DNA sequence: ATCAATATCCACCTGCAGATTCTACCAAAAGTGTATTTGGAAACTGCTCCATCAAAAGGCATGTTCAGCTGAATTCAGCTGAACATGCCTTTTGATGGAGCAGTTTCCAAATACACTTTTGGTAGAATCTGCAGGTGGATATTGAT
DNA sequence: ATCAATATCCACCTGCAGATTCTACCAAAAGTGTATTTGGAAACTGCTCCATCAAAAGGCATGTTCAGCTGAATTCAGCTGAACATGCCTTTTGATGGAGCAGTTTCCAAATACACTTTTGGTAGAATCTGCAGGTGGATATTGA
């Protein structure tokens, strides 16, 4: 009237939402292109098999869901809730990165 | 020659006794390799994915779905400490991550 | 112009329907298992690899694989397998 | 064809987030989004690196996903799905 | 009767710490320990000069090490303390937990 | 005996780790860390002495563990 | 009997710090070196003849092992260093 | 032999026995234990022309682990290919987090 | 910083002890010159796969407005961990004895690698088969203004 | 302690994309007979490893007395969700042209496999330095004032 959900609960509706599902969250054009950039600025005229840039876009999503934990976990032990550059360079430092 | 059993049902396996003792002899682990091996390492491989699917398949039950996928697999992976701890280092596509949410993030 | 590769598909297809008979497995599904079956074998045998080695000894017998799967594999988990492969082992030696 | 550049803006603000989701983050400062990327790089670079090195040693033009895979290993960060 | 404020001293043992190499463990002490952990996994065994000297080596690296981390994560939490927390904490984004 | 890991020499660890201030309970906690190292690098070590036919775990055997636990220790052979 | 390549770091030793002299427990810090190295790129000319098909370890590998081990800066002049070794061998 | 022919003080024949026999492949290459036998040399004298600076440094004239330690440390590229590798005797390079100094 | 009284710490020798560096000689490689053996680099070529492209839909990325409630700045005080002077029992030394026990070695019977021949268990595709993905529709269960 | 606006739930549908069931051919296990090879069973055997004896001299365990820090309260400025409007850029479809794998055959340049004969690296045993561990003496860094 207009009815409005309060700062978290919608943060906890993806939350609960994306842990359900394994579905990659980056988009896949958009991916593909950096995974070109980066390689054609390493090597040139390469080719990349279907599953070759999708063996990468996995891992990728994987690393980063897997640090935004670690993250996660270092924002809740600064008494804090909102995760900063801070705690992922100390999770990274932590991870021996 | 009569009659030729293979060395897995001599072995009491339904993994390869032969493949893997191929697999052995071409993969340099050591000059000779005994008989008694790739039949012991098949064992242990079966024995593995047995117990991974057994939990696999029970991830599917518990979801109403009939054929295992990835998220089934990781799930049981994620939820049998064993499994974590022999797979801890290993990522699997498509399988996605074990619902859970630190208690401080929930509301009052 | 052959091409054929190998998997160990019709492997874990045969074990699933034993302990699941009612179900079947999707194809990325059994994706994964090749995956960890290769990998497994591969952590296994590198072991074993390693400590006929440390011994100047030239085989890998079913003595190797069986502490290449005690370092390798945690607590329960290893003292199943390495039951399995003996009982596999010695049914085999009875030429069973 | 097309000058590339510029690509790791792809990863939007909405994909990221959605990451931090999965990874059960529920606040996240402005700031992250940029250290995101730049983590996101370094691991990309990394992985490609590598997964070319894997190519131009078996005298290919064409990355495999083989060849990614072999680079994950490496990177002691191994993946099951792709090995065939 | 003189004294030092509390913490002059910790800087004073931090910064001579840092220069020495030796084992900070008394050797007995410790060869004693290693015998009985290692005594339910085996029975009557000998041990090399040398394998016990291994292992004190390795072990003090990894706590010192783990030291180091762990402090890093006091200070992330604003705090010049550390606690079981930071020890839990670092162990954990490190994987051993 | 693990109780022969005394307060000072773990006061001294940290000490060489950086640590200024040292709160009461980080020695217990000290302590099953330590343990723990220890319990998982022998095991493995004399599964290695326990193989070799041997009644002796001799620094190779340690070497070797630490090697496969990740904590490859250059000084004693390898 | 125990064969080291401890006799050789010191020649190499010498070299650089002719000056110089090395400790035992040094000398032992350098052998664990050079067995490491030697077995992280022996392995991966290993793993790459392997993903190739190939059944021989041949200074291609070892070289593209060194790319996939050693550090940027360092695999570069290590690729010299051993480029050169085998031309000046090969060559009389 | 083949290690002054390659120029190299490193044994290039007991690095050829050595990956024959530690099972790497079938065969190996001939100028494969000549390259390999070099890389190892490079990387050592690197390792000791910084450890020999290290002991300078301390006014001292034979290295000990301590300086292979702060040697390696000290060295963005060394440590990077380190990293998992414990020096024994070797301590830790001296460093105190700012906030922990007084006043 | 001042003025002073602790302790601490930095330096320039000093002098043995104990690792080290330098000798003196022997098996186990490392080299050689033959004698095949063969791995995998060319020389095309069949033919998957990938890089392009066009096209229409609409699923999401972008910006902006608003303000809830989070992070960071401050003030505080109970009380925890540091700095110490104290007192003692246990870890560090250290020759010596005695003997378990790694190695060494020596055979030899069981266990393997070879080789040349068959003989099927697998794998690449046709063919048939069916979970469940994506659509609806209630009916519940959860939030949040009051 | 309601009620209204959403979001979540989960039971029913229905053929499509994606299994799983045959079907056909070999690549590769399984078959016998040889020609070494491995690496255990007895014997020993020097040599590291416990166990002793037994003290000395530290360190380690204790009990005080605060200096400081950590954690609890309070605020509030404004960063960062939730919602909304707009419309762009990714998706999803369906071929197409070769770019470049994967395959099939030829042929050395190069590797293994013996046999025979230099050399070298590794032992023990002399044969000496590099520094540790200690003294003085002298500025320093600290904490009271
Ligand atoms: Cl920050
Ligand atoms: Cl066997
Ligand atoms: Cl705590
Ligand atoms: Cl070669
Ligand atoms: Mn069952
Ligand atoms: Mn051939
Ligand atoms: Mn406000
Ligand atoms: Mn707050
Ligand atoms: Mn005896
Ligand atoms: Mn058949
Ligand atoms: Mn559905
Ligand atoms: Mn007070
Ligand atoms: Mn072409
Ligand atoms: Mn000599
Ligand atoms: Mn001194």
């Amino acid at each position: 009237k207009p009815h409005r959900y309060r700062p978290g609960t919608v943060a906890l509706r993806e939350i609960r939402r994306y842990q359900q599902s394994t579905e990659l969250l980056i988009r896949k054009l958009p991916f593909q292109r950096l995974v070109r950039e980066i390689a054609q600025d390493f090597k040139t005229d390469l080719r990349f098999q279907s599953s070759a840039v999708m063996a990468l876009q996995e891992a990728c999503e994987a690393y980063l869901v897997g640090l935004f934990e670690d993250t996660n976990l270092c924002a809740i032990h600064a008494k804090r809730v909102t995760i900063m550059p801070k705690d992922i360079q100390l999770a990274r430092r932590i991870r021996g990165e | 020659r009569a009659k030729a059993k293979t060395r897995s049902s001599r072995a009491g396996l339904q993994f390869p006794v032969g493949r893997v003792h191929r697999l052995l002899r071409k993969g340099n682990y050591s000059e000779r390799v005994g008989a008694g091996a790739p039949v012991y390492l098949a064992a242990v491989l079966e024995y593995l994915t047995a117990e991974i699917l057994e939990l696999a398949g029970n991830a599917a039950r518990d979801n109403k779905k009939t054929r295992i996928i990835p998220r089934h697999l990781q799930l049981a992976i994620r939820n049998d400490e064993e499994l974590n701890k022999l797979l801890g280092r290993v990522t699997i596509a498509q399988g996605g991550v074990l619902p859970n949410i630190q208690a401080v993030l929930l509301p009052k | 112009k052959r091409s054929r590769k190998e998997s160990y598909s019709i492997y874990v297809y045969k074990v699933l329907k034993q302990v699941h008979p009612d179900t079947g497995i999707s194809s990325k599904a059994m994706g994964i298992m090749n995956s960890f079956v290769n990998d497994i074998f591969e952590r296994i045998a590198g072991e074993a690899s390693r400590l006929a080695h440390y011994n100047k000894r030239s085989t890998i017998t079913s003595r190797e694989i069986q502490t290449a799967v005690r370092l390798l594999l945690p607590g329960e988990l290893a003292k199943h397998a390495v039951s399995e492969g003996t009982k596999a082992v010695t049914k085999y030696t009875s030429a069973k | 064809r097309k000058v590339l550049r510029d690509n790791i803006q792809g990863i939007t603000k909405p994909a990221i987030r959605r990451l931090a989701r999965r990874g059960g983050v529920k606040r996240i400062s402005g700031l992250i989004y940029e250290e995101t990327r730049g983590v996101l790089k370094v691991f990309l670079e990394n992985v490609i690196r590598d997964a070319v090195t894997y190519t131009e040693h078996a005298k290919r033009k064409t990355v495999t996903a083989m060849d990614v895979v072999y680079a994950l290993k490496r990177q002691g960060r191994t993946l099951y799905g792709f090995g065939g």
